[PDB]
């Protein structure tokens, strides 16, 4: 529920209508295939909030 | 506001209840189909007076 932003340097997912910027994690995003296909696809890190926890 | 016109096709996807990724995967075939149907717009009043 948003737009992937970047400030030049991060990425961000976005609110579409107001810029308040999260960091782009498991939760606010959803998988589907793999990148061969999306015209524009971006490399960046995906958080995962489970793993730092399980790190424990 | 400017946005990409495939990410505000995008948009139009989720105001119709298709999920967002159904364009990206597909962008090429809606791509032409819709230059495919401005096609046959012409071809309807450059006959049908
Ligand atoms: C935008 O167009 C450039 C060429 O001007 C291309 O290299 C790039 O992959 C395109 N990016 C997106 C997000 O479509």
């Amino acid at each position: 529920e948003g737009v992937f932003v970047s400030n030049g340097t991060h990425w961000f997912v976005t609110q579409r209508n107001f810029y308040e910027p999260q960091i782009i994690t498991t939760d606010n995003t959803f998988v589907s295939g793999n990148c061969d296909v999306v015209i524009g696809i971006v490399n960046n890190t995906v958080y995962d909030p489970l793993q730092p926890e399980l790190d424990s | 506001l400017q946005i990409p016109f495939a990410m505000q096709m995008a948009y139009r996807f989720n105001g119709i209840g298709v999920t967002q990724n159904v364009l990206y995967e597909n962008q090429k075939l809606i791509a032409n189909q819709f230059n495919s149907a401005i096609g046959k717009i012409q071809d309807s009043l450059s006959s049908t007076a």
